[PDB]
């Protein structure tokens, strides 16, 4: 049985560091943090007896 | 009575630096003189402890 379904939005800060070789020569490791705002949708429902 | 301590540390570190000086100076006699002189600095660092 459908419950509910609702949207949840969240702001997170995501650190990743990645390893860019521009000519295939000068290879550095690159760390940046991107803000995003996550957006889930959740749907919540119950068993009942058929 | 019994103790048990355990201490594990663990540390990381690299550092990447690159340099590209290119220089081009064409000289006639006292007529054209064309001098381009490029640079290029990179220098990235990345510590981990645990
Ligand atoms: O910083 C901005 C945000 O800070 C909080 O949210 C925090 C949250 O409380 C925390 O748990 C996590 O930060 C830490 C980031 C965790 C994910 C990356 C982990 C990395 C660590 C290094 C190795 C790779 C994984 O998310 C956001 C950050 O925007 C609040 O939502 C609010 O103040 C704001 O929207």
């Amino acid at each position: 049985v459908h419950l509910l379904s609702q949207t949840h939005e969240e702001g997170y800060s995501r650190l990743e560091c990645k390893k860019k070789c521009t000519l295939k020569i000068f290879c550095k490791t690159v760390c940046e943090d991107v803000f995003r705002v996550a957006k889930a949708e959740f749907r919540a429902y119950w068993c009942v007896a058929a | 009575q019994e103790d048990h301590v355990r201490s594990s540390f663990l540390l990381d570190n690299q550092n990447s630096q690159n340099t590209v000086t290119a220089s081009a100076g064409i000289a006639f006699l006292n007529i054209v003189n064309f001098k381009v002189e490029t640079d290029y600095i990179s220098q990235t660092s990345l510590t981990k402890d645990y």
